[PDB]
């Protein structure tokens, strides 16, 4: 807190000085040495929010992390032979190279975690959204991209709704590199695993 | 703090680096005597050399660009 | 070989296309098929498993209409469907027993919608009946 | 006034007695009604609400056969029944709309058991059809 609440003695002092810095635009300043300064100005934490129910959400957040870290599947051939995700389940994908047991290990692992964390998810979306709306943004996934909201050198900017459009200008030409690779592994998956794979269609 | 060879002694734990401003760049490491600190050593020394640019430069002038 | 077929699955083989032609048995002046008749069907599909698995397999397993999975709904009363386990949804019903399961109660479902088995098309299941004995 | 009538409820008014006479339409040589034909019926009862509430009430509410509540099962396939909400079971369906709901698909269910509406008795619902026009 000596960095958050003693940041808040400066964050409350920021709301005297940041507003006295908040009369300057983002594009008619080119100094740079002071342009990004007001872009790092909403930083010091979310002191514009009255955080009382974002400090309710951390009670949910520790429950989300505990079940994933304790993600485990007890095997049914003998019920108290159990394997966690990290030393028991990725090893099955590593050591075992069978179709059907890895097919079981794929399905039995996914029948554990996301169902228990689905009621930890719907309220997690919406409460982060008014957290984002009190952070004066449309969604917290936009804030995720808010570090990429650098509008500084008139051509050097990077809108939030354009940074992925150029990414879909990439992989559709890498998609034929997958297409040979798809047919490459479909030439492999017929004699590596017992012939379930359509050599025309998609992958399991 | 560097001390955690195998002990349960009360200290927080990660190999982490800092730019404090005002000419101060700290490390914090949780040394279970292992190679992951030297994995981060030049990894931070590539990144704290960006931080040596904002040695005395403000909180409003933070890390480099993106993550 | 370029691309892929973007809709294949290794469980698509167990799905059955059913094909309803209302202009063939009831013809015109008939009722307009909508999402109720979708919902009527899956109930009456679930029928056929309960009648099969205790008169043939001879143990009870429960079935809701939601176990009848519906895919590619066509206003032309046509869609490929398959049924699963009720809530052991990791496992589905093998189609090889569903083929005999329909043929047992095929006569039950056409009059459940005033149809004639040429409006109950299954593409793999066809009626195998009808020897006549008119002369003494 | 001594005692009480030990079976009255304030929701018994919404229950409908249905009365099946197999010796009237199929007569003899017919199939013996049992708990399957109980279970066939409630599925085909649930039919009539889905066909009503979207062709008349025009919004979707789902119905299982278990929503069709069965009371006083008698051999003569006679029993008073009513239907509820699916799992808002605090509330039930008002009978006043069920009366028009049966009269819409009354013709659907008699041939669903080879019956003649004199083996589909409802005691409050009767067929109101049949004008003839034989001469040109």
């Amino acid at each position: 807190q000596n960095m958050n609440n003693a940041g808040d003695k400066w964050s409350a002092f920021l709301k005297e000085q940041s507003t006295l810095a908040q009369m300057y635009p983002l594009q008619e300043i080119q100094n740079l040495t002071v342009k990004l300064q007001l872009q790092a100005l909403q930083q010091n934490g979310s002191s514009v929010l009255s955080e009382d129910k974002s400090k309710r959400l951390n009670t949910i957040l520790n429950t989300m992390s505990t079940i994933y870290s304790t993600g485990k599947v007890c095997n049914p051939d003998n019920p108290q032979e159990c394997l966690l995700l990290e030393p028991g389940l990725n090893e099955i994908m590593a050591n075992s190279l069978d179709y059907n047991e890895r097919l079981w290990a794929w399905e039995s692992w996914r029948s554990e975690v996301g169902k228990q964390l689905r009621p930890l998810y719907e309220e997690y979306v919406v409460l982060k959204n008014e957290m984002a709306r009190a952070n004066h943004y449309e969604d917290y996934g936009d804030y995720w991209r808010g570090d990429y909201e650098v509008n500084g050198v008139d051509g050097y900017d990077y809108s939030r709704g354009q940074l992925i459009e150029d990414v879909e200008h990439t992989f559709e030409e890498i998609k034929p590199l997958y297409e040979h690779l798809h047919a490459y592994v479909r030439a492999k998956l017929m004699n590596a695993y017992p012939s379930y794979i359509s050599p025309i269609g998609c992958l399991p | 703090m560097l001390t955690d060879p195998g002990n349960v002694q009360k200290a927080v734990c990660h190999p982490t680096a800092w730019d404090l401003g005002k000419g101060d760049f700290r490390i914090l490491m949780c040394t279970k005597v292992t190679m992951d600190d030297f994995l981060t050593a030049h990894h931070e020394m590539g990144h704290i050399q960006y931080d040596m640019a904002y040695a005395a430069q403000p909180f409003l002038l933070r890390n480099g660009a993106n993550e | 070989f370029v691309g892929w077929s973007t809709d294949w699955s290794p469980y698509a083989d167990q799905s059955i296309k059913v094909r309803i032609s209302l202009k063939s048995a009831l013809g015109d002046k008939a009722y307009e098929w909508n999402d109720n008749e979708m919902y009527l069907f899956r109930s009456s599909v679930a029928y056929a498993m309960r009648q099969y698995f205790l008169k043939v397999k001879n143990q009870m397993i429960l079935f809701g209409e939601e176990d009848v999975r519906v895919a590619n709904l066509k206003p032309r009363i046509s869609f490929n469907f398959f049924v699963t386990a009720p809530k052991n949804v990791s496992d589905i019903i093998p189609r090889t027993e569903v083929e005999k399961a329909i043929r047992m109660s095929r006569s039950r479902i056409n009059d459940a919608f005033r149809l004639n088995d040429n409006s109950l098309e299954f593409l793999g299941i066809q009626p195998t009946l009808g020897p006549p004995n008119q002369p003494p």
